[PDB]
């Protein structure tokens, strides 16, 4: 079965640190791409990084441009995003979620309301 | 107390993965390792079905093995004489933007779907001789990505809103709505005792339905993206399944999991249309590399191509007798092959 | 040879004969052109005296002609948010309508997003795609009064000045005409970091009350399948 | 409740699929050998028919 | 020279069968494929069938005129056989330009392609490249006599042949100049030229809109046509409009050789029209 998991979260000051883990099971973690997308409270599903499957290619949203990194550990089936810096616009449930098509460029639905290949999600407040 | 229904949801899954691990004491890859290979499969096609002015998007036999049935994007329903290739009717569609088509086993009925979220059922035994809109089966809110005949008076269709339905032809309404996929479903297969079906999804889930009580038996996971195919074996017990993922995986309704992985590390291209021989042993599949492979489903070995399709070919089906294969593509060519 | 055979071979040539008349027919300088957007964006005032609404079980279509030249635009409006399977199904369209809010720059990014997937999809990768950066005349307010700034949703705007091939109106301002054709520049960098060569964008500025629109969408497929051809004969 | 009724939903699905009998594996694959080799002989594709036997010669 | 006669002869044998090979394929498979049935490649088709005609019909004559000697054919085999060649290069320069003509269409006037080109226009414009040159080649041989008031350089003229090399008078040659090459011609380069420009305006366009944002293909494939047409039909033609004035001076050497420059753009025709295009290889593929 092809599940996500993601790690990390919690109550942090702002201006501080966390580490954001995605473990992936059930599926080649080097073919997909790889997304990270947050809810904010009362708030739709926004987008916030992205990953090809090197690793050369990254993007990230304009708001978290600077210091959010994202990195992809192909051995270890796990994603990660670092967020350096936060501030109190950050709190939302972060979603790590793979494109659906292997060896694709493109990510139609990842943000989608019911996407079938999210993660269940880990809750990051900020006071 | 969500979390706590999380986790009891978590504990039963944990169960079940324990269970079908117990179950699976060997792999069908060393039983049948000593069975003879089949040898070499090679099909020359035999009628090529020209006629067609734009992209082939579905098709389907008839119960007597010589008439079948095709849609395009033309707007054009033709159902063919593949015998003689003769055109016995061409059905205008309002919408061109068909998805799906079936032809009832009597042979009276002919039935097509797409993106207008309406399975139109077209007669064509009428004593006017004109095919004739019989019914508008409305009320689904997504795209019909396949439709299945269990009598002239009931059929199953699939659709993009997560959702397949069972409707009442003579009265148009649902008599029984299945739910349970997070993912558009993409094919349906219907069983030779027509009393169980299965819905290949786009959450990478198979499930097996009751066709009676309307509930779910079983659910199948194994493919790690989008399920575009699903065609019952043919005695009823297993299913396999063509995923995005370029890989069909076999399923068993009874032991409740996979036995079969039928991929080479060569394909990148994903599976369009799956479909098996009367006997089961040939798993014939459609890819979007143009080419249709056939496997042995016993052994996973690639058996031959039926290559000669200049597009991507989209859908694929065998005859009832088994005698004949035919392959529709985007290059608005319906092959025969045998 | 037989009476049933040769009955038989009679409807068939019948049958053939009017299937090829009816594709003669309708089918003859008629292009069909798939509308994208979303909520906000006006992608159904894009084309006003010529609005067609044919709406039935969740597609409407709108059918215009400029100069002898037929064009059937189809808006599927009424699936899931989920769209990576209905999409495919629009491969044979010549062009495709993008249609942006231009004014709001929340959804920009995923307005950009989106653009990126149909640029990169393997079904659209042909296809051309036909820009509309809709409400300008609302961006042109927002940039006036500054009370929201583009920096915050795209740090990259600081380092950014508006380049020498802009054309804007008299009447424009700078800091409007900058960040217009920033965005412009923020979809044409997608647009060629994967442009294959056989599909391009062309982006238009337009409003609500703009009625050339129809005329652009004529200019932009002309120049369309005049490239096809100049690349099906090697001349391109 | 929406959220809570569905993972119940969910938690229910998932008992009634875990409640049901399961056969070996083994004993699946020797049911579609078997069958796959009863009717070998029956099936026109595996082997080939004669010339005339085909309808779409 | 005898030995010399072989090299010729042999020459002359490898140009026809590669014409006759050519026009071949190209006919076959615009018939068989069925997906190469475009109202276009029916043009395509019918050039074809001028040119293998023209290799099997005419050519094998033309080299036993060339190599110097008496015409062992009767005198209205060679009239049939000199109306017979008019009429078929003729025919083929006409779809050269009907082809042109049909490009210029297919890169200027894009939305209205299938419109304003099909099959009845098509199928028009081949009728009268087939007719047109027909007529105009068996009136002017057969009923009218191209030589008038010459008839006495004209016996002079067919006596010091051996065979019988083309004769036209000044107001015949400069008819059958504009008739067969001028206008077909003119009407090719200029619907080159304007395609040229317009896909090197093309190009350009890309390539500075790419340069802008943070290969020469139509001068190559307009140079090969464009080229070839006017190699092998321009140095004959000229030759043979200039035969009426200077008394008849050109040597006789020349003019042989020159006429079978016009069959080299038989034999090249096949090659530039199909084989040059990747769809009709992958078709032969
Ligand atoms: N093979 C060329 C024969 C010829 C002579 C004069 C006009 C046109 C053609």
């Amino acid at each position: 079965q092809v599940q996500l998991q993601e790690s990390g979260g919690g109550l942090v000051q702002p201006g501080g640190s966390l580490r954001l883990s995605c473990a992936a099971s059930g599926f080649t973690f080097s073919n997909y791409k790889m997304n990270w997308v947050r809810q904010a409270p009362g708030k739709g599903l926004e987008w916030v990084s992205d990953i090809s499957q090197s690793g050369a290619s990254i993007s990230y949203t304009g708001s978290v441009k600077g210091r959010f990194t994202i990195s992809r550990d192909n051995a270890k089936n796990t994603l990660y995003l670092q967020m350096n810096s936060l501030k109190p616009e950050d709190t939302a449930v972060y979603y790590c979620a793979r494109c659906p098509a292997p060896f694709t460029r493109d990510c139609f639905d990842v943000t989608s309301t019911t996407y079938a290949y999210r993660g269940q999600g880990t809750q990051v407040t900020v006071s | 107390e969500l979390d706590q229904l999380r986790q009891e949801a978590e504990q039963l899954k944990n169960q079940i993965r324990d269970a079908r691990k117990a179950c699976a004491d060997a792999t069908l890859s060393q039983i049948t390792n000593n069975i003879d290979p089949v040898g070499r499969i090679q099909m020359r096609t035999r009628r090529t079905l020209r006629g067609h002015l734009a992209k082939i998007y579905a098709m389907h036999w008839g119960t007597d093995s010589r008439l079948l049935v095709s849609a395009s994007q033309d707007g054009k329903l033709i159902i063919w004489d593949s015998y003689t290739t003769n055109k016995v009717h061409a059905i205008p569609l309002r919408s061109s933007w068909v998805m799906t088509c079936a032809y009832a086993p009597s042979g009276n009925y002919v039935a097509c779907g797409g993106l207008d979220n309406i399975c139109s059922i077209y007669n064509l035994k009428t004593r006017e001789g004109n095919v004739r809109v019989s019914r508008e089966l409305a009320g689904h809110t997504g795209y019909l990505s396949c439709c299945r005949f269990l009598d002239d008076n009931q059929i199953v269709t699939s659709s993009g809103d997560t959702t397949c339905a069972l409707w009442d032809i003579e009265t148009g309404q649902q008599t029984t709505t299945f739910t349970g996929h997070t993912g558009d479903v993409m094919s349906l297969s219907l069983a030779p005792d027509t009393r169980l079906f299965v819905s290949g999804a786009c959450d990478a889930s198979a499930k097996l339905w009751d066709v009676r009580e309307g509930m779910c038996r079983q659910t199948f996971t194994g493919h790690e993206s989008d399920i575009n195919a699903i065609c019952f074996f043919p005695n009823g017990n297993a299913f396999a399944t063509g995923s995005d993922d370029a890989t069909c995986r076999l399923f068993d309704l009874r032991a409740d999991q996979e036995l079969m992985t039928y991929s080479h590390d060569n394909i990148i291209c994903g599976i369009t249309s799956v479909s098996f021989s009367k006997s089961g042993r040939l798993l014939l599949a459609g890819y979007d590399d143009f080419n249709c492979n056939v496997w042995d489903a016993l052994k996973a070995d690639r058996a031959g191509v039926l290559a000669g399709h200049d597009n991507r070919v989209s859908c694929l089906g065998v005859t009832d007798d088994g005698m004949a294969v035919a392959t529709g593509s985007w290059d608005s060519f319906l092959k025969i092959w045998n | 040879v037989s009476a049933e055979d040769k009955a038989a071979a009679e409807r068939s040539k019948m049958i053939d004969k009017n299937l090829r008349e009816d594709g003669e027919k309708a089918a003859a300088a008629t292009h069909r052109l798939l509308l994208l957007g979303a909520d906000n964006s006006g992608k159904s005032t894009i084309v006003k005296q010529m609005r067609i609404y044919h709406v039935n079980s969740g597609i409407f279509e709108t059918k215009f002609q400029v100069d002898k030249v037929n064009f059937h635009m189809f808006d599927v409006g009424a699936q899931r948010d989920e769209r990576r399977k209905w999409i495919q199904c629009f491969n044979d369209v010549t062009a495709i309508i993008f249609v942006v809010d231009s004014s709001d720059y929340n959804r920009l990014q995923e307005a950009l997003n989106d653009f990126k997937s149909i640029w990169n999809n393997r079904w659209l990768r042909t296809i051309s795609v036909i820009l509309f950066l809709n409400k300008q005349d609302l961006l042109a307010e927002k940039v006036l009064a500054g009370k929201s700034k583009i920096e915050d949703y795209f740090p990259e705007f600081a380092r950014y000045t508006t380049p020498e091939d802009a054309t804007p109106e008299p009447g424009e301002d700078p800091r409007v005409t900058r960040a217009k054709y920033f965005i412009r520049d923020e979809f044409l960098r997608i647009s060629t970091a994967s442009g294959d060569g056989r599909h391009y964008c062309y982006p238009h500025f337009t409003c609500s009350v703009d009625t050339e629109n129809a005329r652009r969408i004529f200019n932009d497929c002309r120049d369309i399948i005049q490239r096809m051809h100049l690349r099906q004969y090697e001349l391109l | 409740t929406a959220s809570i009724a569905q993972a119940r939903k969910l938690v229910e699905q998932l008992k009634m699929e875990a409640n049901i009998d399961r056969i070996k594996v083994s004993k699946a694959a020797a049911d579609l050998m078997a069958y796959c080799e009863a009717h070998a002989k029956e099936d026109p594709l595996l082997t080939p028919v004669p010339a005339s036997e085909n309808p779409f010669r | 020279s005898n030995d010399v006669r072989a090299s010729l002869y042999s020459l002359m044998v490898l140009i026809i069968l590669t014409t006759l090979v050519g026009n071949l394929i190209v006919i076959v498979s615009i018939s068989h494929f069925k997906q190469l049935h475009t109202p276009t490649n029916w043009l395509i088709h019918s050039m074809a069938t001028v040119d293998f005609l023209l290799g099997c019909l005419v050519m094998p004559y033309s080299m036993v005129r060339s190599a110097e000697h008496c015409w062992y054919f009767g005198e209205v085999f060679c009239k049939i056989h000199t109306s017979t060649d008019i009429m078929l290069s003729s025919a083929s320069i006409f779809h050269l330009s009907f082809i042109s003509i049909d490009r210029y269409y297919a890169v200027c006037d894009p939305l209205r392609y299938k419109a304003k080109m099909n099959i009845l226009v098509i199928c028009v414009m081949i009728f009268i490249s087939w007719s047109v040159p027909a007529v105009f080649a068996f009136g002017m041989i057969f009923l009218e006599l191209n030589f008038k008031g010459a008839e006495e350089i004209y016996y002079k003229h067919v006596h010091c042949r051996g065979g019988c090399s083309v004769f036209f008078s000044k107001i015949s040659g400069v008819l059958t100049f504009m008739t067969s090459f001028y206008i077909p011609g003119s009407i090719m380069l200029c619907v080159y030229y304007r395609i040229y420009l317009i896909a090197k305006e093309q190009a350009r366009l890309i390539s500075d809109a790419n340069q802008k944002l943070q290969e020469r293909k139509a001068v190559k494939t307009l140079g090969i046509v464009m080229g070839v047409f006017l190699i092998c039909w321009c140095p004959f033609f000229i030759c043979t409009v200039m035969d009426p004035f200077l008394h008849y001076i050109i040597p006789p050497t020349l003019n042989d050789v020159l006429i079978w420059f016009g069959y080299l753009n038989s034999t090249f025709n096949p090659m530039v029209y199909a084989f040059f295009y990747p769809w009709f290889r992958k078709a032969l593929k």
